[PDB]
């Protein structure tokens, strides 16, 4: 079942984040107790060890890349960018969150200019909810319909990984199992 | 410390281009953006991640960032937006934003 | 119903190796978890390190690599291996015991504790 | 399809060296499906290194793997009678093309 | 990550009272709550799970209710064997279990 | 729509401490990577300091310990308690907001004057 | 790792000829099955892709219409029938584990081909 959501070759972005609907699996539980060091496992909700008890019918697995020092606005409540615009997780959260250092697979010498995320947006997200839409946005007087300018902005911008970076900007992929019956 | 080089003027022609290129040590490993100043009108960008253009900016701007130099250039100049460019670079090794020395633009 | 004690606790040198011996009888070890609580007198009780019935050491941030985990189902026994003891570290081992109702996680009855003088 | 293109075919050894091989292609294909294989003369192949650096399940300590970008290195590190098999490279990133081969003898 | 707080430590009464100890946590936890009871010299003994539940040998007296970000416990017919310190804590943060600050019930 | 608003101006001797509180207005302080750019009458550009969105601030090398950045976020605004003044820093003030780091500025406010003389 | 390969075949130009391969040792599921040919002393060209709980398959460009690979899952037991047998078809047909496609989604992953098999050679020639 854990197959293609951790041992994958490429991850969306964070405002195009994939979402797969993993059903009528078994447990595949073994696999990621044995995960070591994954840097961090710190998931909500119920315990990591009593997790072969359940019956989860919808296990959900998300999948992006973020920033390191990013990774801490995924926690059910918080404030910024990736909290606010881009992927949105409610307050009463019951699922767990897997993190780990991927800086020898996507990190380009030149630079992986292909990560893409909303710098601005005038309305918050919504839970669960996705943000595909690339119109022109604007705010102001001037109503300037897909007419560019000042006071109108496009809302996407590019990740600036590289290798020889620090441990926080360094790309950390992201994959949260909001479990749902 | 990551000290840049850049002309004070650009002694130019009507019509034709010109080119503005920051001098440097190792450029092509970081990225560079670039700025215009006005005698002051909040400065708005012009250039970034080396040779990408932010929207609503006329076209004939242009950008290069390869190793030894970055260079801006503009074609078919209008002879109105002659005001001041600067270019930066990020650093990795220690958070610390280093900036240009200056470039002086103005068409007769 | 189940009685916890705890063994091999003392006054060692600092940056050596200690093996706590908790041990302890009165239940299936090989159905439970059993964790640590470290109580300094001044800072209330911290979660030292846990083992569950499948070899996982989940561990704190701070304490994570610096100890080890080790569950023997044979004889009772639940070693703790130190590693760079630091001079912070002065205080009670509780071992405890986990318990659940599907959902919520509680300590269940813990045993007593000895001392760590990291001197 | 990308060409990948493995140079040279034939290696002179003795028993025991440091060997290095070379596998170099088209438009840069990404770092994650690089994988090895090693086809003793004889038996069927095997897996030896996926993700241009990882060890499969009983794969010996004398190989290292490395590559990022188009040209790629096996490292072969020590020589022993049971390791002088040809080997192969493969690629997952446009579609699935194989290499010719290198094979390494004796003397 | 949730630095869960209370600040009623000094509490004073007598033998014999109906005072309540409120334990009010940081961002919302919901009904994540279990309770202990600490004799000095002694080890540690929980009481309550769930906020409001009920564990074999703990007498009726120690009730209580509640749930969101909002905690109780009443404590009727005090008793000189309902002395020292007592204890919080929350379960949302799966790893890192966090623990309540502690508040004394003195006998006076 | 984004009006970075600099506020805090006058005179000051060297030695005294002034309070550049900046301002805000569709985007929350307390949740991007705001910095302080400054202006020299008439030179190049420099840099002041950077707050990040968990908390860690970096400084430059010229200055070093008399200038701090706090962050206000019920009031939406970002401080700069600046102390232990010279005769070398009387410039224009900005409020500059960077995306992310390995990035460049893209919001640039109005900017204050202060006039570092006797 | 228990992958059997079926025997050697002997044919004439313009037959149709079907390769086996039996393995077990494993859960069938969340695996895939990977075919290889090689010919006498020349080399190595992808061969299919056959999967399983989905029936999905990949072929390779030179034959895209030439190859139908089938999944007997009552035995995880795997098939190749190649269809007009040319002249130069005598060749080393290989059953591996395919670890670079996955199962249940198309989508590219690290890894390769796991285990094979033993190999059987198609003779057909005239
Ligand atoms: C993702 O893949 C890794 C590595 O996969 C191994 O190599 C492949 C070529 C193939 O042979 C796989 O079957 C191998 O497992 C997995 O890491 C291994 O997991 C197994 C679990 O049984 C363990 O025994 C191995 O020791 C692990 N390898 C190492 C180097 O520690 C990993 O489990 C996979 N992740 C998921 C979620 O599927």
């Amino acid at each position: 079942p854990f197959d293609e959501v951790f041992n994958a070759t490429r991850f969306a972005s964070v405002y195009a984040w994939n979402r797969k609907r993993i059903s009528n699996c078994v447990a595949d539980y073994s696999v990621l107790y044995n995960f070591a060091p994954f840097f961090a496992f710190k998931c909500y909700g119920v315990s990591p060890t009593k997790l072969n008890d359940l019956c989860f019918t919808n296990v959900y697995a998300d999948s992006f890349v973020i920033r390191g020092n990013e990774v801490s606005q995924i926690a059910p409540g918080q404030t910024g960018n990736i909290a606010d615009y881009n992927y949105k997780l409610p307050d009463d959260f019951t699922g767990c969150v897997i993190a780990w250092n991927s800086n020898k697979l996507d990190s380009k010498v030149g630079g992986n200019y292909n990560y893409l995320y909303r710098l601005f947006r005038k309305s918050n997200l919504k839970p669960f909810e996705r943000d595909i839409s690339t119109e022109i946005y604007q705010a102001g007087n001037k109503p300037c319909n897909g007419v560019a300018g000042f006071n109108c902005y496009f809302p996407l911008r590019s990740y600036g990984f590289r290798p020889t970076y620090g441990v926080g900007h360094q790309p950390y992929r992201v994959v949260v199992l909001s479990f749902e019956l | 410390s990551y000290v840049l080089t850049q002309p004070p003027s650009v002694s130019v022609a009507p019509g034709k281009t010109a080119r503005i290129s920051c001098g440097g040590n190792n450029i092509g490993s970081y990225s560079a953006h670039w700025y215009q100043q006005r005698p002051g009108q909040a400065p708005v960008l012009v250039i970034y991640y080396d040779s990408d253009r932010p929207s609503g900016i006329p076209e004939r701007f242009s950008g290069s960032n390869s190793g030894n130099t970055a260079t801006l250039t503009i074609s078919r100049v209008e002879a109105g937006d002659e005001a001041d460019y600067y270019c930066q670079v990020w650093d990795s090794s220690s958070d610390h934003w280093v900036f240009g020395g200056g470039t002086k633009l103005t068409v007769l | 119903e189940v009685q916890l004690v705890e063994s091999g606790g003392g006054l060692v040198q600092p940056g050596g190796s200690l093996r706590l011996s908790c041990a302890a009888s009165g239940f299936t070890f090989s159905s439970y978890d059993m964790h640590w609580v470290r109580q300094t007198t001044g800072k209330g009780l911290e979660w030292v390190s846990t083992i569950g019935t499948a070899g996982d050491t989940y561990y704190p941030d701070s304490v994570k690599g610096r100890f080890t985990i080790s569950r023997e189902d044979a004889k009772n026994s639940l070693y703790l291996q130190m590693n760079s003891l630091r001079a912070g570290d002065t205080a009670v081992y509780y071992c405890a015991r986990g318990d659940s109702s599907g959902y919520y996680y509680y300590f269940d009855y813990w045993g007593q504790g000895t001392l760590l003088t990291v001197s | 399809e990308i060409v990948l293109t493995q140079s040279p075919g034939t290696l002179s050894l003795s028993p025991g060296e440091r060997a290095t091989l070379s596998c170099r292609a088209s438009q840069t294909v990404s770092s994650t499906s690089l994988a090895w294989y090693q086809q003793k003369p004889g038996q069927a192949p095997r897996l030896l290194i996926y993700g241009a650096s990882s060890r499969a399940t009983g794969i010996p300590d004398r190989f290292s793997g490395s590559g990022s970008g188009t040209d790629f290195t096996l490292t072969i590190s020590r020589l022993e009678p049971e390791d002088f098999a040809v080997y192969y490279c493969q690629q997952h990133d446009t579609s699935l093309t194989f290499g010719g081969g290198t094979k390494v003898e004796i003397k | 990550d949730i630095q869960m707080t209370q600040s009623p430590s000094s509490l004073s009464a007598a033998v014999g009272d109906r005072v309540t100890i409120t334990c009010r946590a940081s961002q919302s936890i919901g009904s994540y709550l279990n309770w202990y009871q600490q004799k000095p010299g002694k080890a540690p003994k929980l009481l309550i799970y769930a906020a409001s539940s009920l564990q074999s040998g703990v007498p009726s007296r120690f009730s209580g209710s509640g749930s969101g970000t909002d905690f109780t416990l009443t404590i009727s017919s005090l008793q000189p064997e309902d002395f020292a310190i007592y204890y919080c804590q929350q379960s949302y943060v799966s790893p890192t279990y966090t623990f309540g600050p502690g508040t004394k019930v003195d006998i006076k | 729509e984004v009006q970075l608003v600099e506020s805090g101006g006058g005179l000051v001797q060297p030695g005294g401490s002034l309070r550049l509180s900046c301002a805000a207005s569709g985007f929350t302080v307390s949740s991007n990577y705001m910095s302080w750019v400054r202006q020299a009458p008439g030179k190049g550009l420099e840099w002041v300091s950077v707050i990040y969105s968990g908390g860690d601030t970096y400084y430059p090398d010229s200055v070093q310990g008399r200038f701090t950045i706090s962050r206000d976020n019920s009031k939406n605004t970002l401080y700069l308690q600046m102390n232990s003044l010279r005769a070398e820093d009387t410039a224009v003030y900005y409020c500059a907001r960077s995306p992310t780091p390995p990035d460049g500025f893209d919001i640039w406010g109005q900017g204050t004057l202060v006039t570092v003389s006797s | 790792v228990q992958l059997v390969q079926s025997g050697a075949e002997v044919k004439k130009p313009g037959a149709s000829v079907k390769v086996s391969c039996k393995a077990s040792g494993y859960p069938f599921t969340s695996y895939g099955i990977s075919w290889v040919r090689q010919a006498p002393g020349q080399g190595l060209e992808w061969m299919g892709w056959i999967s399983t709980y989905n029936g999905n398959t990949n072929y390779a460009q030179k034959f895209q219409g030439r190859v139908t690979m089938t999944t007997d899952t009552s035995t995880t037991t795997g098939y190749m029938e190649l269809r007009r047998l040319r002249s130069d078809d005598t060749a080393v047909y290989y059953c591996a584990r395919d670890y670079t496609r996955g199962a249940w989604f198309g989508e590219s992953l690290i890894g390769g081909f796991d285990n094979w098999g033993q190999g059987t050679l198609v003779t057909v020639s005239s």
